[PDB]
């Protein structure tokens, strides 16, 4: 049990090669066959993860719960957005597309939706207003955030986001 | 001279708590104490002192072993001055204190105001100078007393604690009037003349 | 003395920098290097628990790997590839006979800040350019007391195969905490207008860092203090989503 | 209130200190105490020997510097800021009246009322084989509990050492060992009003009512994996093992 | 070579508890003991150099320090030889520096010999205990023998560790864990205000299982973990329930 | 607080506590019952004038009979004579604190209501208040079952004594213990 320790390196789990074997990322780029846990298995392993990674024995450690917002470039979040919606005036059809759209399935089938005109017009305003309402972990993304030089890590949380 | 440990005991008390010459007695004390222990770090260098509280209803160490100011940086603070005898207990903490003494072939020294009625008993006070001169310590005393303290143990007790003078005891008994402590015990072999054995 | 300090301090090293990305544990971290990719790791000393937290930048170690020290945080050449002059060099009387931009670019520049009471979103500038053009921005500079910011385009991706929004939002930001700030950006058409077949020349690059600002400005992202003056010669070579309020609500002539 | 971290290195290194003192129990090996007490748990870091005399022949008398605390805490403070002093200790096991003079002193040197330090230097009774006293004041003085910490670094060497329920119960006769008797004690000891104040909640028993039996419904639940906590144990190895065993024991192709 | 260094794990966790914050810098200072002919070293005690600003350092070093407290520990009756250096080296099983060496080095001059005891204070966390002494150079040897004599001896060289306590400290500190009866039963008989929640868990426990058990028709959920496990904790607290009565 | 110190005279001594007796008066209280009574402020205090009565108050915070006081009136106890409700006051929590205390022993509360309350030999319709009242009272706590005519009652209830559960209370909390070694013979040790 105690081979376990902190001062890690983060990366990101791809899949297991087989129990106790698998291949995860690093944050520096590099992707490897590795050990685990002989904690988890398959079970509480889980498919990619934020991993705690041993340096030089260079093993996964751990899985990681949290976090965010390396880079990509973090993610956009108004926790609770600052517009009510309808400050544009008449977008019912559409107030109630989205809504049609997103609003009620998030009760009750797309997994996404398109929003397409000139933005910010009212047309971005939509959203937060949207997001304002609908009470759940908002989160905004601009592909013109993810621009880092280090290739590497790109669509790491774009996925982990 | 002197490579020895001493101890200052000070009654803060019915004499302290009044002026015997100025500006009290227990202020007389004060100035007087570093008369002393300067002629006694002049002795020697390294010569060393305690400074207890045979005053108040507590007795305790004030300054403890040192060899310079810092005994006059811990006399600097007052006392409680109408107190009373601990000089006994202050006493027998006196001597456990010079057993305490640092860096030793310093013989044992004590030097005691008498500023309390002095209440103890023959015994323990020969007691006392018994277990000095067990310990061997050299003991001189201040004591100016009501009358004086003194056809008393004081007198016993210098003469008890003494085979050698100045390895066991010497007394000076402090005199009344423009008697200058310092001044006065500049007189006495409790300072100056021959200073320790 | 002096020269010993010099001559003692080559033995005080070098200590690696970053920003929390969080806090894992109390002392455990997720800390995107400053140089480089995230680590797990620990607090050292002198280090509050509590003090560090989120994009907080802190001094990193090059070995322990934790952190060095908790920091003030501010980046990029401000007055370089940020440009900072504070105001500007001549007020907009002397390149006066712009007059009608001159009061009208001021009130709804300068003035929505000391009314509280829309904010102006942006005001872009064309016809020919320095005609006092260039230097009304010096002038608008000025009048406000706000730190005039001077953008140059393709600096802000060069080559340089990314650097976006971390540049535009350091524009962003710094000014945002600088604000009250000005923010102008050359003659953006190669950082700004449409482009092209709008086909990828690394155009996507552009549409991007074009899209930025976009995203500053559709985005709930305000002027806080720190307005943006738009710059073109010509103003039929910007992107039309661009024009837009919510991203601009002047388009200055210069005529 | 301000209830107390306790440190292993402190307890150890005071016990050595009692060992390298010679201490014998007509002495109680003394000394400062640290940590940062302004919490309502105060943590001790360290302590530290303070060269001392004690004397019960005659109580007040004995023997103490500070001038160790003086140059002690400069170190101690050049060692780590967080040194500051909390309080100090001595060896007991028990005290005597010396203390309350020892006790102020130190109220000279701490922030708030300093703390007293019992040891058992034979360790002997129980947890603990410490008390821990501070001042109140008609004087007081009290013991709140304390306990240890992580310390893991501490508790790794410590795991370097040693090597679920009936301990609980087993205090069960402790307190109410002494307690009729320390009634008995005092009942003939003067042969106070506390000990009637103690009385009243001896009625706080046979107190038991059907409220009791509600016990069993609880229980009742309580038990239903009990199956199922092993009915997987009920279920699945020796299946498996057999067809492993099946699939090993038939393995033996050639 | 085969030698024997000695720890009275107070000096041990005093270290540890020193270079437990002792990071970034190394913690430094004296470490108390002697030498037993050959082989023995022992360490009674140790203790911090206060910090120094500039990092670990010779100059750093300060022997008034230790007269300091030698004097007041010689006053405790402490007294030791000043038998070498420990350090905090966090995540560095490594070597310390040569400048640790030379600094060991310029001291073990002091003695017949000395340590420079690593500690990675961070992978002394595991439990386990990181550690290590170095003293490079030998006699011959046991007797290593020629790299001295040959000259250009550099290396990491470590000692051989061990330490010793008592049974004493032992009790007293599987004494760690009025007390237990204050502590226990009662004290944790706070257990039916739940139950409803016992049994909620318990009725939680219930779900999960189907569940879990169904997929018994590799990656997983797995059919047969949890199910146990799941309830199977509640079962002493769930026993104990009783007890007090 | 002059309890360790302040040499003073008698006059300043028994008519302060005299004052202190008599504002035990003004007050009556929570009562007290019994009190400093056993400090040095009896005799000293008691001997005799108001100190009679003071005593004899003392008796009546055990008796608590009105005459055996509402002969002894004179002005000074009549001036303020709310007393005639705090010995009504009394009586019931006189009678009550060792009814209390006692009476029920086997995990005393009921004493419900009304001969009960009656046995304070304080009639049926003033416990209809005085028994009624119970923080109304200051102190008890409980409540009424009107119908069947129980107090409820809980603390609120201090006392005294000695030498009687003393050892009772080793023996059960002994007996468990012994008993439980049985039980508390392997558990966690096996």
């Amino acid at each position: 049990k105690r081979i376990q320790s902190v001062p890690l390196v983060i990366g990101q789990f791809l899949e297991p090669i087989d129990q106790n074997t698998g291949i995860v990322s690093s944050t520096t780029g590099m992707s490897y066959v590795v050990r685990i846990l002989s904690t988890l298995d398959r079970e509480l392993l889980k498919p990619s993860m934020s991993v705690a990674l041993h340096r030089h024995s260079n093993a996964l450690v751990d899985i990681l719960p949290p976090d965010s917002d390396s880079s990509i470039s973090v993610m956009g979040e108004n926790e609770k957005p600052d517009v009510t919606y309808a400050d544009v005036g008449g977008l019912d059809m559409q107030k109630q597309e989205i809504r049609e759209a997103v609003e009620l399935p998030l009760v009750q089938p797309p997994r996404g939706v398109l929003l397409y005109g000139p933005p910010g017009t009212g047309k971005t305003m939509l959203v937060k207003a949207v997001a304002n309402s609908t009470k759940a972990a908002f989160i905004r993304v601009n592909g013109s955030e993810f621009v880092h030089k280090y290739l590497g890590e790109g669509p790491r949380m774009v996925r982990d986001v | 001279m002197v490579l020895e440990a001493t101890v200052l005991v000070i009654d803060n008390s019915e004499y302290s708590r009044n002026g015997d010459f100025p500006r009290t007695r227990f202020e007389a004390q004060i100035d007087s104490v570093e008369f002393i222990f300067q002629a006694k770090r002049n002795s020697n260098p390294e010569n060393t002192v305690g400074l207890i509280s045979g005053a108040g209803a507590n007795p305790r160490v004030l300054s403890t072993f040192t060899a310079e100011f810092g005994k006059i940086l811990a006399g600097l603070h007052d006392t409680q001055i109408e107190g009373k005898l601990h000089m006994a207990t202050a006493l027998q903490i006196a001597q456990l204190t010079l057993k305490h003494r640092q860096n030793k072939v310093q013989h044992q020294r004590i030097v005691a105001f008498v500023c309390s009625p002095i209440s103890d008993s023959r015994d323990e006070l020969i007691r006392l100078a018994k277990t000095l001169k067990k310990n061997n310590v050299a003991v001189d005393i201040i004591n100016f007393g009501e009358i004086e303290q003194n056809t008393e143990l004081l007198d016993e007790f210098i003469a008890a604690v003494n085979n050698p003078q100045e390895e066991t005891s010497h007394l000076l008994t402090v005199t009344p009037g423009p008697r200058l402590l310092y001044e006065n015990i500049a007189s006495s072999p409790i300072i100056l003349e021959e200073g320790s054995s | 003395d002096k020269t010993e300090n010099d001559i003692k301090a080559l033995q005080s090293i070098g200590q690696l920098i970053g920003e929390v990305m969080k806090e894992l544990s109390e002392e455990k971290y997720i800390v995107k290097a400053s140089s480089g990719p995230r680590y797990i790791v620990g607090v050292r000393n002198s280090v509050d628990r509590s003090k560090l937290k989120k994009g907080v930048r802190v001094t990193l170690d090059i070995t322990t790997l934790t952190i060095m020290r908790i920091l003030p945080r501010e980046t990029d050449p401000l007055v370089y590839n940020m440009t900072s002059f504070e105001q500007g060099e001549i007020t907009f009387d002397g390149i006066g006979g712009l007059t009608e931009q001159i009061r009208e670019l001021r009130e709804v520049i300068e003035l929505p800040l000391k009314n509280p009471e829309k904010p102006p979103k942006g005001v872009l500038l064309y016809g020919p350019p320095g005609t006092g053009k260039t230097l009304l921005a010096k002038a608008v500079a000025a009048t406000i007391g706000a730190n005039f910011i001077f953008s140059p385009a393709s600096g802000i991706v060069d080559k340089y195969i990314g650097e976006s929004a971390r540049i535009i939002r350091e524009m962003f930001a710094y000014a945002k905490e600088h604000e009250p700030c000005i923010i102008f950006m050359d003659e953006v058409d190669a950082i700004g207008g449409r482009r092209f077949s709008e086909g990828t020349s690394a155009d996507r690059e552009i549409q991007r860092t074009l899209m930025e600002l976009l995203t500053q400005m559709d985005g709930f992202d305000n002027l806080g203090q720190t307005k943006i003056i738009m710059a073109t010669n010509r103003p039929d070579t910007l992107d039309p989503a661009l024009l837009r309020p919510g991203r601009l609500d002047r388009k200055v002539e210069i005529p | 209130h301000e209830k107390v971290t306790i440190a292993p290195l402190v307890l150890l290194s005071a016990l050595d200190h009692y060992e390298r003192t010679q201490t014998k129990e007509n002495k109680r090996c003394v000394g400062v105490i640290l940590g940062d007490a302004n919490s309502s748990t105060i943590r001790v870091t360290n302590s530290f020997a303070l060269p001392f005399e004690e004397d019960e022949k005659n109580s007040d008398v004995w023997f103490l510097d500070h001038n160790y605390i003086e140059n002690m805490n400069e170190m101690c403070k050049k060692i780590n800021a967080k040194e500051k002093l909390i309080g100090w200790y001595h060896s007991g096991p028990k005290l005597r009246a010396s203390d309350l003079k020892i006790n102020e002193l130190f109220k000279k040197y701490t922030q708030n009322n300093p703390l007293l330090l019992i040891v058992d230097v034979k360790q002997q009774g129980v947890g603990l084989p410490t008390d821990a006293y501070v001042a109140i004041e008609e004087k007081t003085f009290l013991h709140l509990p304390c306990t240890i910490e992580a310390e893991e670094a501490e508790e790794i060497g410590v795991e370097h050492l040693l090597r679920i329920r009936l301990t609980n119960q087993l205090k069960s006769l402790k307190g109410l060992q002494s307690k009729l008797k320390d009634v008995v004690e005092y009942l003939d000891k003067v042969i106070h009003t506390i000990l009637g104040k103690l009385q009243d909640v001896f009625n706080l028993n046979n107190l038991q009512k059907a409220l009791t039996v509600k016990t069993n419904d609880e229980l009742m639940v309580i038990y239903i994996s009990n199956l199922v906590r092993s009915i997987i144990a009920f279920d699945d190895l020796i299946e498996n093992k057999i067809q492993n065993k099946k699939i090993q024991e038939q393995r033996v192709k050639d | 070579t085969k030698e024997t260094v000695y720890i009275s794990s107070i000096a041990l966790l005093k270290m540890l508890k020193h270079g437990r914050a002792g990071v970034p810098m190394e913690v430094m200072g004296l470490m108390l003991g002697e030498f037993v002919d050959d082989y023995t070293v022992n360490v009674v005690d140790v203790f911090a150099m206060p910090q120094s600003g500039t990092g670990v350092s010779v100059e750093a070093v300060d022997d008034v320090f230790q007269a300091k407290m030698m004097d007041m520990l010689k006053q405790t009756g402490r007294d030791q030889m000043v038998v070498g250096w420990y350090h905090s080296h966090p995540g560095f099983g490594c070597w310390l520096s040569s400048v640790d060496v030379n600094t060991q080095k310029s001291f073990e001059q002091l003695n017949s010999r000395a340590v420079a005891v690593v500690v990675d204070p961070i992978q002394s966390v595991k439990g386990k205990v990181v550690i290590d002494a170095f003293r490079l150079i030998d006699t011959g040897a046991l007797i290593n023998i020629q790299a001295l004599i040959h000259g250009l001896n550099r290396h990491y060289y470590s000692l051989n560790i061990d330490y010793h306590k008592t049974a004493k400290e032992t009790k007293m500190l599987m004494n760690l864990h009025y007390e237990e009866k204050e502590e226990s039963n009662l004290a944790a008989t706070k257990s039916m205000v739940k139950i409803a929640e016992q049994y909620s868990k318990r009725i939680e426990e219930e779900k999960e299982l189907t569940e879990e058990e169904l997929k018994t028709r590799v990656g997983r959920q797995d059919p047969k973990k949890h199910l146990s496990e799941t309830a199977d904790e509640t079962l002493e607290n769930n026993i104990v329930s009783v007890l007090t009565a | 607080t002059l309890e360790p110190s302040t040499s003073i005279t008698l006059a300043e001594r028994q008519q302060l506590a005299y004052d202190l007796s008599i504002s035990a008066l003004l007050g009556d209280k929570i009562y007290n019952f019994g009190e400093l009574l056993h400090h040095p402020i009896m005799e000293t205090i008691v001997n005799d004038s108001n100190y009679d009565w003071l005593f004899q108050l003392l008796n009546a915070l055990t008796v608590g009979d009105f005459d055996k006081f509402d002969s002894l009136i004179k002005v000074q106890i009549s001036k303020i004579p709310i007393l005639a409700q705090h010995e009504s006051f009394l009586r019931q929590k006189i009678c009550l604190m060792t009814l209390i205390e006692t009476v029920f022993v086997k995990n005393i509360r009921m004493l419900s209501f009304e001969d009960i309350s009656k046995a304070t030999h304080l009639p049926k319709d003033n416990v209809e208040h005085l028994v009624m009242r119970a923080i109304s009272l200051g102190l008890l706590k409980g409540s009424i079952d009107q119908v069947n005519e129980l107090v409820t009652i809980s603390w609120v209830q201090p006392r005294i004594i000695s030498g009687d559960q003393i050892t009772k209370m080793k023996d059960r909390l002994v007996e468990w213990n012994d008993q439980v070694e049985k039980l508390g013979k392997k558990m966690e040790a096996r």
